[PDB]
């Protein structure tokens, strides 16, 4: 995963999720990708209402990319693995 | 009692 300055281009399935969250560009930093992923999860209320570090991704397009039904914001490895599969480094 | 927005921001900014 590249640093705070390196630019990335998301593959089409990930870009569609970012665009739902309001992204207007096609090139990002990793921290911008994470911003829009957070926006997406928040807008769609995928986080568990009571234990809000748990994200329930099943039956959502995000879960199809993550390949897991749920994950913890404190165990972000599935998210990082998804980003490695879905970001082209520029 | 931490909100998702605060938890994700911590992840994002680290």
């Amino acid at each position: 995963l590249p640093g705070e300055g390196t630019q990335v281009h998301p593959r089409a399935p990930l870009l569609q999720i970012l665009k739902v969250a309001g992204a207007q560009e096609e090139v990002f930093t990793v921290k911008e990708v994470m911003h829009y992923l957070g926006q997406y999860i928040m807008m769609k209320q995928l986080y568990d209402k009571q234990r809000q570090h748990i994200v329930h991704c099943h039956d959502d397009p995000l879960g199809e990319l993550l390949e897991v039904g749920s994950f913890s914001v404190k165990n972000p490895s599935p998210l990082y693995e998804m980003l490695k599969r879905n970001l082209v480094i520029l | 009692q931490q909100t998702f927005x605060n938890l994700w921001r911590l992840l994002l900014q680290n």
